[PDB]
């Protein structure tokens, strides 16, 4: 596969835009819109090239470990163009105000609205966005040797893409160490997120969805 | 529950 | 200012190494969590002198340093730690007389797991071949990556621009530099999980109450 | 304290 193949692959992979079709009200329309989003998430990893080809343990633990990161990571492309806004789905647009309105949501959503804001100022492209939230599936912290393999073809990718905005090889490297600094930014907001989400299931006042709850206790 | 098995395995 | 200059900066800067002696009598839960902590309050002094030897880092609100070093401690002492061991494998060099193997793991109960990371990552550096300029300037983007905020923003390009100075004096192409660099910062996320669950195990033992009164660790700790 | 100590009256 040609990087510029791998990319389109990711293009055809990407999930359908989820819609929630729906205090209380906004919690239960976050935890039933990842719940969909999670049955989604699971098509697309399936379509990366390679993937399916790994151990059953190995596909379960990489969707296992950085499924909330690779939930952050779509929300922030998707807010990108909205300053201000979480663009959690067309029918599900929530500023930091609506944050307020639950303890310790606030913070949640003031921190992905800044790294959206430093991929806004850095102008995330859409083929880069491909390739870094696939890099956050394979990056997560035989079998092993394929794994290698695809994260080394999904970087190798990334790379391509930034060698094709045409700008100087330094700035080539400057912008690809800028774009994977933000993945540990995206990855602070997945276990702040993933904190607050385990609270409010041990209360039991989220509504105790299958696949969600099955993937919450992974962690 | 193993829904995550589930989809893994199937389309 | 230059690149040569950023990187002679920081080799200067390195701390010195902490020496603590290993217990007498083998290690206990106790006596493990004692020697971890008296290290860990010592580095936590050392570093604080290093990150104001980043050039352009005391030039930041003191908030933001303060910020900064509560955000990262723990990812800036296990880096340490990795480059330590990356001469000596299966160990883990946490000082001179402070050599560590899954074994002295046992001694407290989920250290073991924490161990296991550090060794895994430690290999990851080792498989890499990480040269001594590198770690240099990935210790500071750990700190730096955790008006002041286009300052912070200078300083994490200046020390990000050295790093990839350093991989050019390597020689390789062009495309293989790009890939080095990716290869390093991807394990940026590794170091950073390896924290994320050495706070949690030691804010626990805190709450066993097995943890000393060391001042500094103590209030980076609740800085959580 | 001491953190504000150190980065600021060392
Ligand atoms: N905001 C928010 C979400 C994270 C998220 C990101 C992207 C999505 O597409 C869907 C969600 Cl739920 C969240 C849910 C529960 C919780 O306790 C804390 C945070
Ligand atoms: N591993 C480890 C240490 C942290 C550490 C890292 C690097 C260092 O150079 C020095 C230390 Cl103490 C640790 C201490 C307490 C605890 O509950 C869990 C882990």
């Amino acid at each position: 596969l040609s990087p510029e193949q791998l990319v389109l692959t990711l293009l055809e992979a990407e999930p359908p835009h989820v819609l929630i079709s729906r205090e209380a009200s906004m919690m239960m329309s976050l935890t039933k819109l990842a719940d969909k989003e999670l049955v989604h998430m699971i098509s697309w990893a399936k379509k990366i090239p390679g993937f399916v080809e790994l151990s059953l343990f190995d596909q379960v633990r990489l969707l296992e470990s950085s499924w909330m990161e690779v939930l952050m990571m779509g929300l922030m492309w998707r807010s990108i163009d909205h300053p201000g806004k979480l663009i959690f789905a067309p029918d599900l647009v929530l500023d930091r105000d609506e944050g307020k309105s639950v303890e310790g949501i606030l913070e949640i959503f003031d921190m992905l609205l800044a790294t959206t804001s430093r991929f806004r100022e850095l102008k995330l492209q859409h083929k880069e966005y491909l390739c870094v939230k696939a890099m956050i599936l394979l990056n997560s912290s035989d079998s092993s040797r394929k794994l290698a393999h695809l994260l080394n073809a999904v970087t190798d990718a990334l790379v391509w893409v930034i060698a094709k905005s045409g700008i100087s090889s330094q700035q080539q490297s400057m912008r690809l160490a800028n774009l994977l600094m933000l993945l540990s930014h995206v990855r602070h907001a997945s276990n702040k997120g993933m904190e607050h989400l385990l609270n409010m299931k041990s209360k039991n006042v989220v509504p105790v969805y299958d696949l969600l709850l099955e993937m919450l206790n992974a962690h | 529950s193993h829904k995550l098995v589930q989809l893994l395995t199937t389309t």
